């Protein structure tokens, strides 16, 4: 419960210290996403026009049953999070 | 089959006072290695300093308490032992580990977008 | 079978005449083709409902717990009963509605109705079923199978 | 003069010479839709230094050329029915009502239909 | 032979199975599958049914064209195909075929959605590499050219 | 599940070092999210029940 | 439960029949299946194909309920309203959810008029300066 | 009554004749020592293998002479992307974003808006040729058979910007190849 | 198709000239009925001889004599020497032939290694344009 | 250095891989690529014939006596 699990995960130090998640209902299953970056989350690319990212944790979304278990996650791992009220 | 060299069977350890004992064993392998990885990786620096590298890897979990935590530590920290002694590692890997390393003020973060 | 084929009855180059006769005298198998394909055969016209909504009626994943397989000891089952009727038979039913042991089960119940239900052929070991009850095999002869005789290291099994 | 090389607009108001390589396609001088870069200011880069604008791919305008096309002219119908002209390969058959005196134009194709009783109308 | 699958029950052909389990040994089995191959081959094309090709739903199948551009119905299928795919049942599978390579299978884990949850693919060739260790002890280094060749090891698989 | 399906670093030759070295991510063109297109209904309904009657629990018989 | 005129928002009608068991006015299967089959086919017999330059495509009512509810097999004037609402009538179902918010709620013209391309299932009214520029896959 | 009795199965007995029999001795060969030195001394079977490969070098090779020659091509052939046109000149493609969504490697990538003159039209289409899979899933998606794979392979190029055609290169090659795309799609009709 | 009975009967036919520039790109002397020229320049050639062998009846000359490259066949012949059609584009039927609204220039190569390499760029505009200052005297 | 298929030349159908690298030409020198997935062996020699062409246009003595 109380294992600090990201010492032992292999994740970089900033999803623990600068990174922020959500978890929200968004309407049957609880999700966990990540605020994105105040710069760098995208930029156009001046070659193509293709879109830029620095942001590794853009697309990855978690998904859950219930409450209690995107809750408990987030803890497991040391996650800074807030939760969205429905 | 036969394991390779330098590998040590996986055990979970139950009591806190034979896990530091385990501890401390492999952190000697460690020092007495150092010199051999200067050797095989061809590293710009003294031996000496890669035993001061290995210590203060070994004092960032000084304090864990958990013994689960504990166990993944001390087997990863083997797994990279026999990476080491057998050569596994790339040069280039080794030489970008001893590559690693004051904070800006917030209006420098500012100027130039922050982070 | 596939015995052998004479050469001209492949699709292939062959050759003419007096060279015939020649490869014909000189090839230690010559009813062998040469295999490169003939011109004038070969590729010269070139290239250029819910009655039947199956996926929706997929079968349920239902799993059996040691509670519900301790109530087909007991209880018998919907194909083989062997419970009681009326309120006697909702009783019987509703203390399967929480944590019953089988080993606890099996302790107290009778072997006739053990070696009936949990074994089979009275007493008899429950085998691992087989995914194809078809499979046999058996072996065959060179004058059969076609392959290397005897004298080499392997053998041929056909489908009996 | 950098105004009809850099600005959208339904119709040229110049003759299109197809050897200036500043216009935005060889049949058509200015953009055809508001997010699209102009010709000019695309090849004002550093990638440009030193290559032969000449040889650069440049497609004809479609809308240039579709607009050349006669409008289709209907009798003794108000529905104008088209499928691309290629059948399975043409796009999906479509019915353009023609209640409104005006050519309407297909919604893949782009030729214009119209009833023959508005010819004189919409020809004006 | 085990658990068949897509009209191999509707053919002929013979297993070669050798004795000694060496290179030479499944050289000749790996030669007897070539001539089964052909043999079923020819059956193929001797059997072929008319039919349709692709199972007829256009909820997991593309429509054909020409009805796509006149048919409502089979531009929304097309559209919600090619957009959405198609959701598949909450379950698992696993499920092998006789990979030229040996047992090729998938652990395909579904959460009844448009995507899989898991896919695991076991690998033959990833098992055979398992077992070099074992297998080429004693030998000297040529003999390893031959255990590495015998083994069938595309690398692609045994990594993925 | 929490691991991003690009990783975090990426290598790249260095000219300087004379060796390729890891650096943190970077992405010319960032991956594009079309699964939120899920669907905002269920496909598949409840299914159809294929257990074994043989193990099925047996019902109460009606009154007398 | 398969619709396109119910909405608790709006008044009660019976004019889309595909929540058949109206439950929609009614207070408080084969047969069933195959009622939401045959209802389904109607509403697809004269629909436009337009769905690849409909802006309604990802997120249509009424592909969603063919492809569920409904079989794998099988001209009306356009109208200005204003610059904010492209309208595209081949293409409506005629379920008067857009009739029910302009008299009731709008009571028009209006400062609410804009919100008749949510309520309207399908691609008939379609927010004009979005128009041809995403899809919902993409957002 | 199964052989569950004696915990076996059907596919538990082996056929008859599945063991092994004795293994020959010395004395039990068919050739006399004399037959068997011969043709090991004289190298029997080798020299057999040598008239074999001699054999080959009478017969045709197979080498056909690229450039000048080139290797069968079929009506269904993934090669070179292009952008199609209809007879009038006007694009095929409407901005529709099919070939967007399916494609498996994210290779595509397009931006849409409203024509000057109202048509449903893109104003950016590329794709990454270095990131495409050669897949043919954008062709079997468009509804209007604009986006195609022409049987082109021979675009080779110095760098690797020459590999990202953007819409204006992916029109120039429709227009360049059209006659040959249509060749494909006659050919390939009945069967798409 | 190795022998030299063959590359003297070609090299008869051929004659000198041409059988000599066959001897410097082609590799090989061969003979063929002239089936068509394309924009570029290239002759296209198809072989009788019942001794060629399966892929071998369709070949090209190209214009050069030191280099030939294969981007230079037009894209007409490209596909029927790689015997995708057996109709030479110089024998379309009128329905058969592409129909064009723009007009067609001579074929071009690959470009690569020169300056009319192609250049790629981004199409669009900047998606956000900057306010235009101006100023206004303070009252 | 040739780099052949969508992998070595920029990452292909495993370009947003954690393991792989998005084009071969950030470790190596490029000079030419060969598209495809996989490319036809005509298409690979396509590229071949492209690097023998400029490789004979190379004039390292003549670069030597003009422009050194
Ligand atoms: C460059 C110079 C040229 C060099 C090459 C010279 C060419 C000549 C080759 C010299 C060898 C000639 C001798 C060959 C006869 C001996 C072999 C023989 O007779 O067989 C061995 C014999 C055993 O009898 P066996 O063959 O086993 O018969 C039963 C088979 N199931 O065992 C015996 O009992 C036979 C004993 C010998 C009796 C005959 C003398
Ligand atoms: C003249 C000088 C050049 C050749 C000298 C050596 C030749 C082989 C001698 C040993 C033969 C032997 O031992 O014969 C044993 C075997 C056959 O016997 P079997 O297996 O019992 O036959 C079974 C029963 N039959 C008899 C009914 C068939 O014959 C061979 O395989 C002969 C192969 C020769 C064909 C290739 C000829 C050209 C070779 C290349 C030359 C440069
Ligand atoms: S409203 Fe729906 S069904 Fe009709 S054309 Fe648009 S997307 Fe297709
Ligand atoms: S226009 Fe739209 S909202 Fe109005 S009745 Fe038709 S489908 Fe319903
Ligand atoms: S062929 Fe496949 S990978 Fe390539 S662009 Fe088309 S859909 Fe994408
Ligand atoms: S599928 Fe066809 S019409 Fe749709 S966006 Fe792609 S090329 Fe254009
Ligand atoms: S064929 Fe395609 S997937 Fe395979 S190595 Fe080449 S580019 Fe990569
Ligand atoms: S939802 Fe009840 S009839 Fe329309
Ligand atoms: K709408
Ligand atoms: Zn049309």
């Amino acid at each position: 419960t109380d294992l600090a699990k990201e010492l032992v995960s292999g994740a970089p130090k900033e999803l623990i210290t600068e990174r922020v998640a959500r978890i929200y209902q968004e309407t049957e299953t609880w999700k966990i996403d990540w605020d994105i970056l105040n710069k760098g989350n995208r930029w156009e690319n001046d070659l193509m026009g293709y879109q830029s990212s620095s942001d590794y944790m853009q697309g990855t979304i978690l998904k859950f049953d219930t409450r209690e278990g995107a809750i408990r996650f987030a803890k497991g791992q040391g996650w800074d999070y807030y939760i969205q009220e429905p | 089959t036969n394991p390779t060299a330098f590998a040590q069977t996986t055990r979970y350890v139950k009591d806190s006072t034979e896990m530091r004992t385990l501890v401390l064993n492999l952190y000697r392998r460690y020092l007495r290695h150092s010199r051999g990885f200067v050797n095989n990786y061809n590293l710009d620096i003294p031996a000496s300093q890669v035993r001061t590298k290995i210590r203060q890897e070994f004092e960032r979990q000084r304090f864990v308490k958990d013994l689960p935590l504990k166990n993944v530590l001390y087997m990863k920290a083997q797994m990279e032992f026999q990476e080491l002694v057998n050569f596994w590692k790339q040069q280039c890997h080794v030489m970008q580990y001893f590559e690693s390393i004051k904070g800006d003020s917030f209006v420098q973060k500012f100027l130039k977008g922050a982070q | 079978s596939g015995g052998p084929v004479p050469v001209f009855k492949k699709y292939t180059t062959g050759s003419k005449g007096i060279w015939e006769k020649i490869r014909q005298l000189l090839t230690l198998v010559p009813n062998r083709s040469t295999g490169n394909p003939l011109v004038k055969n070969y590729r010269v016209p070139p290239p250029g409902y819910y009655d039947r909504d199956h996926r929706r009626n997929y079968p349920r994943l239902v799993a059996f717990d040691q509670t519900k397989v301790s109530g087909l000891l007991t209880l018998g089952s919907a194909q083989n009963p062997r419970i009681s009727v009326g309120e006697k038979g909702q009783k019987e039913l509703a203390v399967f509605d929480q944590s019953v042991s089988l080993s606890s089960t099996l302790a107290t119940i009778d072997p006739k109705v053990v070696k009936s239900e949990l074994l089979a052929e009275g007493g008899s070991p429950v085998v691992a079923p087989s995914l194809n009850k078809k499979m046999k095999f058996r072996l065959t002869e060179e004058s059969e199978h076609g392959m290397y005789p005897e004298d080499y290291p392997i053998r041929i099994f056909a489908q009996n | 003069s950098t105004k009809e090389l850099t600005t959208a607009r339904i119709k040229d108001i110049s003759k299109p010479d197809e050897n200036n390589l500043q216009q935005q396609a060889p049949n058509r001088i200015s953009p055809w839709s508001k997010s699209q870069k102009p010709r000019a200011e695309a090849q004002d880069n550093v990638r440009f230094a030193v290559k032969d604008l000449a040889k650069q791919p440049r497609p004809y305008a479609a809308i240039d050329l579709i607009y050349k096309q006669p409008i289709r002219y209907i009798e003794h119908d108000n529905v104008a029915v088209c499928d691309g002209n290629g059948g399975a390969q043409g796009h999906p058959k479509v019915y353009i009502n023609l209640d409104q005196n005006k050519a309407i134009p297909c919604g893949y194709c782009g030729l214009r239909f119209a009833q023959a009783a508005f010819k004189e109308d919409i020809e004006s | 032979k085990s658990q068949p699958y897509d009209a191999y029950d509707k053919v002929d052909f013979d297993i070669a199975v050798g004795t000694k389990g060496d290179c030479y040994d499944r050289y000749l089995i790996r030669m007897t599958e070539f001539r089964q191959s052909l043999r079923i081959i020819e059956q193929c094309c001797n059997q072929m049914p008319p039919g349709p090709v692709k199972v007829e739903d256009f909820k997991v199948a593309p429509p054909p064209r020409a009805l796509m551009k006149e048919d409502m119905e089979a531009l929304i299928h097309h559209f919600l195909l090619y957009t959405k795919g198609y959701a598949v049942p909450a379950g698992e599978t696993y499920t092998a075929i006789e990979a030229p390579k040996g047992e090729m299978a998938v652990y395909v884990v579904s959460d009844g959605s448009e995507r899989p949850y898991r896919c695991k693919i076991r690998a033959p060739g990833f098992a055979h590499l398992g077992a070099f260790d074992h297998i080429a002890r004693g030998h000297f280094l040529p003999d390893a050219v031959a255990i590495i060749g015998t083994m069938d090891l595309v690398f692609g698989e045994v990594d993925r | 599940k929490d691991f991003p399906t690009t990783g975090y670093t990426e290598v790249r030759y260095d000219a300087e070092k004379r060796r390729v070295v890891y650096e943190p991510l970077e992405l010319t063109q960032a991956w594009r999210n079309f699964t939120v297109g899920s669907s905002v209904w269920e496909q598949v309904g409840d299914g159809k029940d294929f257990t074994p009657e043989s193990f099925k629990l047996p019902t109460p018989a009606p009154d007398p | 439960i398969p619709r396109y005129c119910y909405h608790e928002k709006l008044a009660v009608a019976g004019n889309c029949r595909m929540c058949l068991v109206a439950s929609c006015a009614m207070p408080v299967t084969p047969k069933i299946k195959k009622a939401r089959e045959g209802v389904t086919e109607m509403l697809l017999e004269n629909h436009p194909l337009d769905c690849p330059v409909c802006d309604q495509g990802g997120e249509c009512d009424l592909q969603e309920q063919s492809l569920r509810y409904g079989s794998d097999r099988g001209a009306v004037e356009n109208k200005a309203i204003g610059p904010l609402i492209k309208t595209s009538m081949n293409r409506c179902i005629h379920c008067t959810r857009c009739v029910r918010f302009l008299n009731d709620v709008a009571g028009a013209n209006s400062e609410l008029s804009a919100n008749v391309i949510d309520l309207c299932p399908v691609g008939a009214l379609t927010s004009k300066p979005y128009a041809f520029r995403a899809r919902p896959w993409e957002l | 009554p199964t052989l569950a009795l004696t915990s076996g199965s059907i596919q538990g007995t082996h056929p008859e004749g599945f063991r092994l029999p004795r293994p020959k001795t010395w004395e039990e060969s068919s050739e006399s020592a004399l037959s068997k030195a011969t043709k090991w001394y004289l190298l029997s079977e080798i020299f057999r293998g040598l008239y074999i490969t001699l054999e080959m070098y009478f017969r045709a090779p197979y080498t056909i002479y690229y450039p000048f020659e080139k290797g069968p091509v079929s009506p269904r052939f993934r090669g070179e992307h292009a952008l199609r046109r209809y007879p009038s000149g006007e694009e095929r493609c409407i901005a529709c974003k099919l070939c967007e969504a399916v494609c498996p490697a994210q290779a595509i990538t397009i931006e849409a808006e409203e024509r000057i003159d109202g048509s449903r039209r893109t104003y950016k289409y590329d794709i990454d040729m270095t990131k495409c899979i050669y897949c043919g899933y954008c062709q079997e998606s468009c509804p209007v058979d604009a986006i195609v794979e022409t049987p082109n392979v021979e675009y080779a190029t110095e760098t690797r910007e020459e590999l990202l055609y953007n819409k204006e290169k992916l029109l120039a090659n429709g227009d360049k190849w059209e006659q040959e795309i249509q060749y494909a799609l006659d050919a390939d009709a009945p069967y798409r | 198709s190795s022998s030299i009975q063959r590359t003297l009967r070609n090299l008869w036919k051929n004659g000198f000239k041409k059988s000599f520039k066959q001897l410097q790109g082609y590799n090989d002397i061969k003979s063929g009925r002239l089936v068509g020229t394309d924009s570029f320049g290239n002759k296209f050639y198809e072989v009788d001889d019942p001794v060629e062998i399966h892929m071998r009846t369709r070949f090209v000359e190209y214009t050069g004599f030191w280099r030939q490259d294969m981007s230079e066949v037009e894209p007409g012949w490209h596909y029927w020497l790689a015997y995708g059609t057996d109709v030479p584009p110089n024998q379309l039927k009128p329905e058969e032939k592409s129909v064009r609204a723009y007009p067609v220039k001579k074929h071009v190569p690959n470009l690569t290694y020169t300056d009319g390499a192609y250049v790629p760029y981004n199409t669009a505009r900047p998606k956000c344009a900057t306010w235009d200052p101006k100023v206004t005297e303070r009252p | 250095v040739i780099s052949m298929g969508s992998c070595a030349n920029g990452g292909g159908y495993y370009h947003y891989s954690y393991s792989v690298v998005r084009g071969v030409d950030r470790i190596v020198p490029v000079d030419i690529y060969v598209p495809g997935c996989p490319p036809t062996s005509e298409a690979l020699m396509y590229g071949v014939f492209q690097l023998q062409k400029k490789m004979m246009d190379g004039q390292t003595h003549r670069m030597w006596y003009r422009s050194y």
